[PDB]
């Protein structure tokens, strides 16, 4: 049941780290991969398979799992993502253990049924990311980490008091988000906890103001990028915001939605916009992703279950394509040394398919109509413009910086005048680029088939915001 | 320009980062290593706790 | 009547080691107090009290874990005195008589049971060892002097001096925070925390392992008695927690640092006492326990007069499991997932607001969020370059007792409804 | 559902022609996109003299794929197919000893799919899609020597003028879809006549709508884009410049006449940059 497949990237992870050979991770990944796309089909509801057990009875703590739609789609999104970079990772630091076991604990973050076992993943999920940042790479290794770390916890940590309000202040029997749901929050009490969830919720968004930790965190891992792409991964806060954050506090949401829009809307803008001054690949696609965890905020922060599904759906497929991008950089990387966009300028004429996937990546990152950025897009548009028209349309003076910095860089690093000349491409990034591709274009082309078990959840938690 | 400004909101977190140490280090100049010190200060602090307790 | 063990064993081996060899006492003080942990097992659910004496589930649990911390530091003491064991028979009896009663004077005669032997232990001669003793002995008889009063206050409130009494007014809370005063000075709570960074500099490091255990379970499961006000209690936190913590930023060396780190814990065990759980509250400390024993035996095989920040770097290079069992240590006692840390934190948490203090809460958790400078400082130095350090890479002894504390740590990280469901009378 | 194979058609073709692409003869990629064009504009000009043709597929929920095949639709299917069969051959000659043959011939297979796509369309999200990959291949096929930095700013400033416009194309679909709800041309248009609400907002649509038209026809201020566009090989800047990329505005117009003719002042203004 649910129970194998998110145990299953931890156990093959430790079987990384403390056993033997590095080959045997990647089809973990692949059995991952095809038990959560299994588990993804067939799925009744959330109830698909329903797993309870105690924790902290005396507390009131329970192993508490189970499939939604939305736990489905990015469980398939999570595997297929961390398959790809296990089989190109060409990392071989013999770490690839710890990006099995933050893949297995971001699956169970997802699938988390009750509020503290989503905190407890929340917080666990720390030490992977520090580990393969540290000891694999960079020179200030330690000190982005410090602000990385400093960031999330100081977030974190009053969350758990706002998480002890949620339980108490409503008379909860547990932890479970069905009996947190079915006792809502009061007046003048939702609001201290919304504000502390949106801090922790916020400074992991990521937004604006507390973007500082990302540019920083994905520069000094690991050149190859795996740690980028799991990193990466690692923006679930919207998520939280949608499932958690408000249906447990839409009280004080009501007042502070103003606030959040803005927010998201000057982080999309400001990513979109200062990506162009970028001179590296990290930075590029370090504000590449907030401009995406800005569009998403906004969609989800709007209502309008048209924004909702959307933003939630922008930001399964940004995390794919941008932890695609990443891989791609890390090899380029490999087989030439730099990651300056300026200098190897040739790259189109020597590497003939690794020009266009890197082109379908971007096109798929400027949200080109035909690929999954698209859909979700769009949606929150539409659903932004119902909340606040200002708003939706100043934070789509996007697409216009996005076509920038992705054709400026996209054309410096690879079209112009032939260099030296680079290896042309490795037989893992074969399966690499052709499943990477084909799920972008599956995901992109039938947003219809895929996101429709995120429509109920959409419009009740949104009309939730009504009377 | 932007990027500077981002450049300096980082400073600024650091900042933060280097006002929390330096409080930290000025509360540790508060352990001179005269034991005279110490008791007075131990006295101060009782006493404020049990006129806390009112 | 594990008491009645621990008197028999003390009294018999002060004349015995006369005609034993100091490894022969050693061997003797090991066997008795492993033979009062056992009996203490046997005991689980047996409440039994003849007076003032009575067993609670505050004192099997904390009596367990100050054996256990006691055991462990005997294990690395080898000195040819076979008084530098006694002293540790001695303090456990000690410490076992302050948890396992409730009159106030009795109390103070357990007190001083435990400490006089403690002011000694750390004398390995080195003159900043006898100004650490010469500092906490000045200071801990102040603190006895303070309580002194605080019970003699408590009679003048109640004809009997047990806890427990109803208790008047002002006079009851004056009383009430002059017991507060010793016991917390006993369990490193500011603002009385002065004392530990220079006496855990200072002393030989098992003695501050020992003590690092045993002093600050034995002063918990004492303040547990105690029906201390929130008020007071809130002071006690955030005074604790921030200048703690904040001083513990600018620290150089690990005993000193480690010993403000004890501090800012012993400001959020001193959560529980909002509700006075004694089950959370027993479990946390447990952790705490047995990864700071954990840690003071590595420092031990470092270096017993002194340890610098830098020595506790390589140690993975140097030792694999020792490595290991460091950064685990530093991550529990930071209170992270899936760690035991983590689970203590959540339960004194969880019982404060449940009292339904927010700020103080928020703070020490915010506060906490800060302690993950030095933290990490010290959890991932393991893998480091080391720098010029003695090193003495220990016993296989000592290497086991550290591999069993850390995958407990872990294993009741992971899984805390294997014991905690039984920290109550015991089912 | 045989109208849909007029537009898969020149995407097998295009995906031959880049995947493998210079595994192939030099003549062949001309060989394949000219019969794809003319199997193309045979299957249309017969659906046409049937009578029309109507296809709905599943798409994001209460947005669904929608194509119309009318009189106004077969017009300009059969003005593309043509004039891009012809703009076939005379490329077929016209390239001679050039690497990339595949490469012309697949952008060329993926322009005319997408162009189709376009203006076969009874929902605006759809002609959106047609817009943007009209907007890819041309900044492709501009670029299409890429060994020049002075033809890849060209296609580069062509592309990030094409996406204002389509921003602002963007912005109109989403105030009728706010309005309405419906989005298809055929139901919005039903409703919209009758009871005209929020004037303003009506005039806004199309003042965006005509935004767009004016980066894709390269109009003011959008006009400076189009010049550059002589970066591009020939048949490249023919097929741009006569059959695709500059009459979707004008049909934009054509299509949104329900719209257009309720508005003065707007039409007026249209009038009077066509002028300009």
């Amino acid at each position: 049941m649910v129970v194998l497949a998110v145990l299953l990237p931890v156990v093959f992870g430790a079987l990384l780290l403390l056993g033997l050979p590095r080959a045997l991770g990647v089809l973990g990944a692949g059995l991952s991969f095809l038990l959560n796309l299994y588990l993804f089909l067939t799925h009744p509801g959330g109830v698909a398979h329903a797993f309870q057990a105690p924790l902290l009875p005396g507390a009131g703590v329970y192993w508490a799992f189970g499939l939604d739609g939305l736990s489905a789609l990015f469980f398939l999104t999570i595997a297929l993502t961390v398959f790809l970079g296990a089989l190109v990772a060409r990392v071989e630091g013999r770490f690839l253990g710890l990006a099995l076991l933050m893949e297995g604990l971001l699956l169970g973050l997802f699938a988390a049924r009750d509020l503290l076992v989503f905190y407890v993943f929340f917080e666990a999920a720390l030490i992977p990311a520090l580990l393969m940042l540290y000891l694999y790479g960079g020179e200030g290794r330690t000190r982005a980490l410090y602000t990385f770390v400093l960031f999330t916890l100081v977030g974190s940590l009053p969350m758990l008091a706002a998480v002890l309000g949620a339980r108490l202040l409503s008379g909860s029997p547990t932890f479970l988000l069905e009996d947190l749901l079915a006792h809502p929050l009061q007046e003048e009490a939702a609001f201290w906890v919304f504000l502390g969830f949106a801090l922790a919720f916020a400074i992991k968004t990521p937004l604006f103001p507390l973007h500082a930790w990302l540019p920083p965190f994905h520069q000094e891992n690991h050149p190859s990028g795996l740690a980028d792409a799991l990193g990466t991964l690692y923006k679930v806060g919207v998520f939280a915001f949608f499932r958690f954050a408000i249906p447990l506090a839409p009280e004080g949401f009501a007042q502070a939605q103003g606030l959040l829009l803005f927010l998201a809307a000057l982080s999309a803008l400001y990513g979109a916009w200062v990506a162009f001054a970028a001179k590296d690949f990290k930075t590029l696609l370090a504000y590449a992703g907030l401009s995406h965890m800005g569009v998403a905020a906004l969609g989800v922060f709007s209502g309008t279950p048209e924004g909702a599904m959307g933003g939630l759906y922008l930001l399964a497929a940004s995390g794919v394509y941008t932890g695609g991008l990443f891989l791609l950089a890390g090899r380029l990387y490999e087989r030439t040394g730099t990651l300056e966009i300026g200098r190897y300028r040739g790259l189109a004429q020597s590497a003939p398919g690794l020009a266009a996937l890197a082109l379908i990546l971007f096109l798929a990152m400027v949200g080109l109509p035909g690929l999954s950025g698209f859909p979700g897009e769009f949606l929150t548009l539409l659903g932004a413009y119902k909340a606040s028209p200002w708003l939706a349309a100043l934070a789509f003076l996007s697409v216009i910086a996005s076509a920038a910095y992705a054709l400026t860089a996209f054309q410096k690093t690879f079209w112009e005048e032939g260099g030296s000349g680079v290896k042309d491409l490795a037989g893992a990034e074969w399966g690499f680029a052709l499943l990477s591709v084909l799920a972008l274009l599956l995901m992109g082309v039938f947003p219809g088939y895929f996101a429709r078990g995120l429509h109920p959840l959409a419009e009740a938690f949104a009309k939730l915001l009504g009377g | 320009a932007l990027f500077y400004g981002d450049r300096g909101l980082l400073s600024g977190y650091f900042g933060l980062g280097g006002a929390a140490r330096s409080l930290g280090q000025g509360l540790a100049r508060l352990q001179t290593g005269y034991l005279r010190v110490y008791a007075l200060l131990f006295v101060l602090g009782a006493l404020l706790l049990l006129g806390v307790m009112r | 009547m594990t008491l009645a063990i621990l008197a028999v064993f003390s009294v018999a081996l002060t004349l015995l080691g006369f005609v034993l060899p100091p490894q022969g006492v050693k061997r003797a003080t090991l066997l008795g107090l492993a033979l009062a942990l056992a009996s203490l097992l046997l005991t689980w659910g047996k409440p039994f009290a003849f007076g003032p004496y009575a067993v609670d589930g505050v004192s099997q649990v904390f009596t367990l874990l100050a054996l256990l911390g006691a055991l462990w530091t005997v294990g690395l003491v080898r000195s040819g005195r076979f008084e530098f064991y006694l002293l540790v028979l001695y303090a456990a009896l000690g410490m076992h008589l302050l948890a396992s009663t409730r009159h106030l004077l009795l109390m103070l005669v357990a007190l001083e049971a435990l400490s006089l032997p403690l002011y000694a232990l750390a004398t390995w001669r080195r003159g900043q060892g006898l100004e650490a003793a010469l500092k906490y002995f000045l200071l801990g008889a102040l603190a006895a002097a303070f309580f002194l009063y605080g019970a003699a206050l408590f009679y003048g409130a109640t004809g009997s001096l047990v806890l427990g009494a109803p208790g008047e007014g002002p006079l009851y809370a004056l009383a009430l925070g002059l017991l507060l005063v010793g016991l917390g000075f006993k369990a490193a709570l500011a603002p009385f925390h002065f004392w530990t960074p220079d006496v855990y500099q200072g002393s030989p490091t098992p003695v501050v392992l020992f003590m690092a255990t045993s002093v600050k379970a034995a002063a918990f499961a004492a303040l547990l008695r105690v029906a201390a006000p929130p008020e007071a209690l809130a002071l006690l936190v955030a005074l604790s927690v921030v200048v703690g913590n904040l001083a513990a930023l600018a620290q150089k060396e690990a005993k000193r640092l480690l010993a403000y780190s004890s501090i800012a814990h012993a400001g959020y065990m001193a959560l529980a006492l909002y509700t006075g759980n004694a089950q959370a509250l027993g479990f946390y400390l447990l952790t705490y326990v047995l990864a700071t024993g954990l840690a003071f035996a590595v420092l031990s095989q470092i270096s017993p007069d002194r340890v610098p920040l830098e020595a506790l770097r390589g140690l993975y290079r140097k030792d694999p499991l020792l490595g290991l069992a460091f950064l685990v240590a530093m991550l529990s006692l930071l209170g992270l997932p899936p760690l035991a840390g983590f689970w203590g934190k959540y339960l004194a948490f969880a019982e404060a607001a449940r009292a339904g203090a927010w700020g103080v809460l928020v703070l020490a958790l915010v506060t906490s969020a800060v302690s993950a400078y030095y933290y990490l400082g010290l959890g991932l130095a393991v893998f480091a370059r080391p720098e010029e350090t003695p090193f003495r890479p220990g016993p296989p002894w000592a290497r086991a007792a550290v591999v069993a504390a850390g995958v407990l740590l872990l294993a009741l990280g992971l899984l805390p409804g294997l014991v905690l469901p039984a920290l109550a009378a015991g089912g | 559902m045989a109208l849909l194979g007029t537009i898969l058609l020149p995407l097998l073709g295009f995906a031959l022609l880049g995947l493998f692409g210079k595994r192939m003869r030099e003549p062949l990629p001309g060989v394949l996109a000219s019969g794809l064009v003319l199997a193309s504009f045979l299957l249309g000009a017969g659906l046409l003299l049937s009578g029309g043709a109507r296809f709905q597929a599943e798409w994001l929920p209460g947005i669904p794929f929608s194509l119309l095949l009318d009189n106004l639709s077969g017009f300009m299917l059969l003005i593309v197919t043509g004039v891009g069969f012809l703009i076939h051959v005379y490329a077929i000659g016209y390239m001679g000893g050039d690497p990339g043959y595949s490469r012309f011939f697949a952008y060329f297979n993926l322009f005319i799919a997408m162009m189709l796509t376009l203006v076969l369309a009874d929902s605006y999200p759809v002609m959106f899609i047609g817009w943007e990959g009209v907007g890819l291949a041309s900044f492709l096929l501009i670029g299409f020597w890429y060994k020049n930095p002075q033809y890849a700013d060209s296609a580069r400033k062509a592309f990030i003028v094409n996406r204002i416009g389509d921003l602002g194309f963007m912005l109109g679909m989403a105030i009728l879809w706010a309005l309405y709800g419906t989005l298809s041309i055929s139901e919005l248009k039903e409703a919209m006549e009758g009871p005209l609400k929020n004037p303003d907002l009506l005039a806004l649509a199309g003042l965006l709508l005509f935004l767009g038209a004016v980066g894709k026809s390269a109009q003011i201020p959008l006009m400076v884009w189009l010049p550059d566009a002589m970066a591009g090989p020939t048949p490249v800047s023919a097929l741009i410049h006569a059959a695709t990329m500059v009459t979707a505005g004008v049909y934009l117009i054509a299509r949104s006449s329900f719209l257009y003719s309720v508005l003065p002042d707007v039409s007026y203004a249209i009038a009077v940059v066509g002028l300009l």
